[PDB]
């Protein structure tokens, strides 16, 4: 399982962002990565905000799971 | 939270430091690469004087 | 680099790596649900000592 | 592993005195020894 | 006849000092060892700056 | 209580902003790099060349 998980941010990284295969990065997927937010982080050029902001954005969601337990505070209901 | 009794953490800190010793070690520099800038020339041009003394 | 000027830069390409552990684990945190390291007091007295008595 | 001739000719120039991680260790068998005291008097 | 000759060294060895700095790079996204030729590299503590 | 949710990803909207003057940077960056490895190639053959 160890070259299921590493074959997993070999082949993300290089289609998330940059690498024949080095310009391939240089047109980037990053036009492919724009349409997530709605269009404003547009900086992503040669700073890429969509490379990064994924990963920063499943390490909070994943954080969430284990806080999960403590701050229950649900009613018998749904909310607002 | 006034955590306690430490056995975590500082075990796995050491470990990081096998992490970061490998990513940081492998860094082009700007002046490194300035200090191979003139180990090409002077060793051409002392062999311009080896064909002027094998001549004279 | 500057300051030191002798032959105790070669201890430098390590004091490097100490910024970007402490400069990323300290700027990790600030999103909505994370866990920072340097929180807890056990690391840092795992950091400092290590390397302050590896100077006197 | 190679994680080890890509950094040896690193390790034994400097861990003559960055590896005294003995007083870092002492320092810890220490601090759980209080910890369980004091939890062992409640 | 020697002077023609130890010139023509110096003009076969100066044929081939450049025909090697075209082999170092193809494509100025080219390689980390093939401009390791031109540009030096040392052992442990050489670059001071 | 996670309505610093939205102001630290809203401060992070406004680095956004610069970060297209960060690409400039980042384009800028390495330009004498790559330059700086064009001089060596530019040299050694035109100091040679004459000299042969």
């Amino acid at each position: 399982a160890s070259v299921v998980p590493l074959k997993d941010r070999r082949l993300l990284e290089v289609k998330l962002g940059e690498l024949d295969f080095t310009p391939s990065g240089i047109a980037g997927a990053f036009q492919r990565g724009y349409y997530r937010y709605y269009n404003k982080y547009v900086n992503v050029k040669k700073g890429s905000v969509a490379g990064l902001s994924m990963v920063l954005a499943a390490y909070v969601v994943f954080n969430y799971c284990r806080s999960y337990k403590e701050l229950k505070h649900e009613r018998l209901r749904k909310y607002h | 939270d006034t955590s306690t009794w430490f056995i975590t953490i500082t075990s796995m800190i050491m470990t990081l430091f096998i992490l970061f010793q490998l990513k940081i070690s492998n860094y082009s520099y700007p002046a490194s690469p300035e200090s191979i800038e003139l180990k090409t020339q002077k060793h051409s041009t002392p062999w311009e004087m080896k064909w002027t003394k094998i001549y004279l | 680099m500057a300051i030191h000027n002798q032959k105790g830069q070669t201890w430098s390409l390590m004091l490097m790596s100490l910024i970007m552990f402490i400069g990323s684990t300290n700027i990790l945190g600030l999103l909505p649900h994370s866990f920072t390291p340097t929180t807890q007091l056990s690391m840092n007295l795992g950091m400092a000592i290590p390397l302050w008595s590896a100077t006197v | 592993q190679f994680q080890f001739t890509g950094i040896k000719k690193y390790f034994n120039s400097y861990t003559l005195t960055g590896r005294m991680n003995c007083v870092l260790a002492t320092y810890g068998g220490i601090a759980l020894l209080v910890l369980y005291f004091k939890l062992r008097s409640k | 006849a020697e002077f023609l000759s130890l010139s023509k060294a110096r003009i076969e060895a100066y044929e081939k000092e450049l025909e090697k700095m075209k082999n170092i790079i193809p494509f100025d996204q080219m390689t980390i060892e093939d401009l390791n030729e031109v540009f030096p590299e040392t052992k442990l503590d050489k670059k001071k700056y | 209580e996670t309505f610093s949710a939205i102001s630290t990803i809203g401060v992070l909207v406004y680095i956004v902003k610069k970060y297209g003057a960060s690409i400039g940077a980042f384009a800028d960056k390495l330009n004498e790099q790559k330059i700086a490895q064009l001089e060596e190639v530019k040299q050694a053959s035109i100091k040679q060349i004459q000299d042969a």
